[PDB]
RNA sequence: GUUAGUUUUACCCUACUGAUGAACUCGUCGCAAUGGUAAUUCAGCUUAGUACGAGAGGAACCGCUGAUUCAGAUAAUUGGUUUUUGCGGUUGUCCGACCGGGCAGUGCCGCGAAGCUACCAUCUGCUGGAUAAUGGCUGAACGCCUCUAAGUCAGAAUCCAU
RNA sequence: AUGUGCGAAAGGGUCCUGUAAGCAGUAGAGUAGCCUUGUUGUUACGAUCUGCUGAGGGUAAGCCCUCCUUCGCCUAGAUUU
RNA sequence: AAACUGCGAAUGGCUCAUUAAAUCAGUUAUCGUUUAUUUGAUAGUUACAUGGAUAACCGUGGUAAUUCUAGAGCU
RNA sequence: UCAUAAUAACUUCUCGAAUCGCACGGCCUUGCGCCGGCGAUGGUUCAUUCAAAUUUCUGCCCUAUCAACUUUCGACGGCUGGGUAUUGGCCAGCCGUGGUGACAACGGGUAACGGAGGGUUAGGGCUCGACCCCGGAGAAGGAGCCUGAGAAACGGCUACUACA
């Protein structure tokens, strides 16, 4: 047993209820009573009958929204070791004293 | 149905087999890109937040980010887009790509690690892998090591060792020919 | 040989289908004399490429699952019906305009619950006794033989009952 | 014939239709005036659109619930064995 | 080697289906236009040197299937 | 109304070198200072070359049992614009009523790509030319488009029809 959806206005559909229409290019519809398919086959636009769940969503009723933009924008971490120089050797050189570095230019 | 892990921070990468649906409940209906807490994984899993990258179906196509749907759908895929690589300039060719909501039909998720748990995992955050190559631009290396506008960017490059097959010499050094 | 040409009456008696009912106080729960009687046929799988035959060809009993014609009920679902004049759309004219209404014997169109309804929809349709044809048992008349002469066994979509 | 009584209203549930009247809008193809000539300058007309609005209307006449919503009625009149 | 970037792939080769002022031939015009490349000339308005990505590569995967491709880490 | 020059302004607005290789030189205030040669690759405008697209004049087989044709929804011309690398009824509005024909229009046939040329000869002619040279068109049938100086390209892409 499971539940199906209406095609044309997205109500619940359960066993034994409704119709399934198949079109010649092979198409397969569900309904769930009568006023669908009438309009189905009256070729009515879903997007202009006010009551069905599609026209619902459109005009945004009864939904919310969220924003999480900047808060990913903060995802920065630590740094480790190249294979040429062990992680102790880069903070050693970079911490070297002016002292040194004044003597290499004078040496250089 | 497999998961990749990876791990930015180490530069470890993992796959895991889940055969066990519950616990993979809480994954469905999510977008790519979105946050996910890791605890219903398993005990070791607690304090983690996982974020989802990517996935394949089960007939192997990729998903796509930005298209909203459960489905697959083709699409005229230009030069640039993801999973497209022309063989032509100009060229424009037809493909077909999954939806970008995750669902029980895919086969393999792709997601990496954002916070570190109390918890450690035994073969993914116990070990760590090094670089391959340093910066070779001039004013990248000085940036890096924080030297002055007068420091002698030449003699702080990282320079590694390597050593000939069979000919018994001492090994030798290379540099990577600062540019710039 | 060919073309066109008025088809009257039932309220009476009986018969038939149903519906009330006087007398012995008013009621509730029961027995069953007599009258009526209902089911029908096919196909597929298996038995089996078996029995039979040189070959070509080619069956049947049980078992399983469906279908045709008929009969009695029911409306959860699907379809039909619309005076629910229930809600909506629209033409003409009338109430000064808006709102709300009248008329066009139900102005017209879309959807439409309730009720009714269709092998156009769903459910259900029993087994005891006695026998005819025929094949037999013991056994004379006729020292042999024989289903019959006395007695007796099986047995049909038949007959009588449930 | 004092009762889980009967009747008339009301509230809730369930259904059918498909977004009421009214007010407001930097919505609206455009058009006609007046000025200090504007970044919406204002005054007038305008099928339609958007918000309050899955709103408004109908619902037992052979639909359901209510001792815990309200107001009424009642141990007869006549004939016969 | 690989890979990024630049250029070529619009030349050659084949055929005669359509086509009756159309193609085509000889002869004019572009004061009515575009032009890679070649050739010759030609442009006075932090600076001792600016900023972020990506391929090759390492390593982890999906589909029976293709010169299909995913997410993670360097330059 | 050409070349060129001057003035008032304008622009999601350009270009005017943050590139590479050989040589090892010359000055004095001797500072890890200053100057200096030849090439590679780019770059704005004009000229040239290989071109390309349109364009003037004249010239093609048989047929009247093909004699009138063109303008529904441009057929001939005027004007203001749009679009194109540029001219143009190429296209959009408004306004005129024109254009071809017995000196063969229009239509139907072609076992028809055009030409340089082949075969046969007193002279005049008749007939053939798919095919090595020049020009045009096509990649199974139709349409659409990207990149680029140059394509409506198919040993490039998208869709339908037919095969597979």
């Amino acid at each position: 047993m499971r539940t199906y959806e209406d095609t044309f206005s997205g109500q619940r559909i359960y066993p034994g209820k409704g119709k399934l229409y198949v079109r010649g290019d092979s198409k397969i519809f569900r309904f769930q009573n009568g006023k669908s398919e009438s309009l189905f086959l009256q070729r009515k636009n879903p997007r202009r009958i006010a009551w069905t769940v599609l026209y619902r969503r459109q005009h945004r009723k009864g939904i919310s929204e969220e924003v999480a933009k900047k808060r990913t924008r903060r995802t920065i971490k630590s740094q480790r070791a190249i294979v040429g120089a062990s992680l102790e050797v880069i903070k050693e050189r970079r911490s070297m004293r002016p002292e040194a570095r004044n003597a290499a230019r004078l040496a250089a | 149905m497999k998961l990749n892990i990876s791990h930015p921070a180490n530069g470890s990468q993992k796959l895991i087999e889940v055969e066990d649906e519950r616990k993979l409940r809480h994954f469905y209906d999510k977008r790519m890109g979105a946050e996910v807490a890791g605890d219903p994984l398993g005990p070791e899993w607690k304090g983690y937040i996982l974020r989802i990258t990517g996935g394949n179906d089960k007939q192997g196509f990729p998903m796509k980010q930005g298209v909203i749907a459960p489905n697959r759908v083709r699409l005229l895929l230009s030069e640039g887009h993801s999973c497209y690589r022309p063989r032509r300039d100009g060229e424009r060719k037809r493909k077909s790509v999954r939806g970008c909501i995750v669902g029980p039909d895919l086969s393999v998720l792709a997601l990496s690690i954002v916070k570190q748990g109390e918890q450690d995992i035994p073969g993914l955050t116990d070990v760590v892998h090094p670089k391959r190559l340093g910066p070779k631009r001039a004013t990248k290396i000085r940036r890096f090591f924080s030297l002055s506008k007068d420091d002698d960017v030449r003699k702080y490059v990282i320079r590694r060792e390597v050593q000939p097959k069979g000919e018994g010499k001492k090994p030798y050094t290379k540099a990577p020919r600062i540019q710039r």
